[PDB]
């Protein structure tokens, strides 16, 4: 049961000053909406793409690669 | 200009000497632009202002061997070497001083490989893909 795509909500009761305690938030719900709620949306297919990361030491500054406004070079 | 033409015809009788034939080449030039400037005189406020007031060898050769040449050429082509002389020059000049007496020397330049250029490159690209 711990594999649930729902968020985990914590409540928090208080049993004295100083000494709280915590327990999951779970309300009771009908069947019908969880029965007719809609399904998630599908992700795409898995695929796979082609670019040139470096050509004779340098980085082409095409879409594919990271942008020069944001460690690679030694300066000893 | 017309003198020009005179004086080049004049010291030069030889008509067959394609100096004659760039001056004719010239002349056509001059023909073709001279019409945009107007015939203004350069009138100094006081005088204007006066008047208002009253108012109110081988490479010579090789030289005409081209221009004898050139009757069998394209109007493209010259236009396409005017557009890209000055950096063909430019590139043949590195190159020649890179490898001097056919001996690799070892204070020009090295060949690396820069952003800028393959952004132009990119640009070029673009270009081309625009068609």
């Amino acid at each position: 049961g711990y594999e649930s795509t729902r968020p985990l909500r914590y409540g928090e009761a208080s049993l004295g000053p100083g000494q709280p305690l915590f327990y999951i938030d779970d309300e009771e719900v009908d069947f019908e909406k969880v029965i007719n709620a809609p399904l998630p949306k599908v992700p795409r297919d898995m695929t796979f793409t082609a670019h040139w990361l470096a050509v004779e030491g340098v980085q082409p500054s095409i879409p594919q690669n990271p942008t020069t406004a944001e460690d690679l070079l030694p300066k000893g | 200009l017309n003198l020009i033409w005179d004086n080049c015809l004049k010291y030069n009788q030889d008509m067959n000497h394609p100096l004659r034939r760039m001056a004719n080449g010239m002349r056509k030039e001059a023909d073709k632009l001279i019409p945009l400037i107007p015939d203004i005189t350069i009138r100094s406020r006081a005088e204007v202002e006066a008047e208002e007031r009253r108012k109110q060898i081988n490479g010579m050769a090789l030289v005409g061997e081209e221009a004898a040449e050139q009757t069998y050429e394209d109007e493209a082509y010259k236009i396409w070497k005017q557009v890209t002389k000055k950096d063909r020059a430019l590139i043949a000049k590195e190159r020649y001083q890179l490898f001097a007496n056919n001996k690799l020397n070892v204070e020009e330049p090295a060949l690396l490989r820069t952003k800028a250029g393959m952004r132009r490159f990119l640009k070029s690209r673009r270009e081309a893909e625009a068609l």
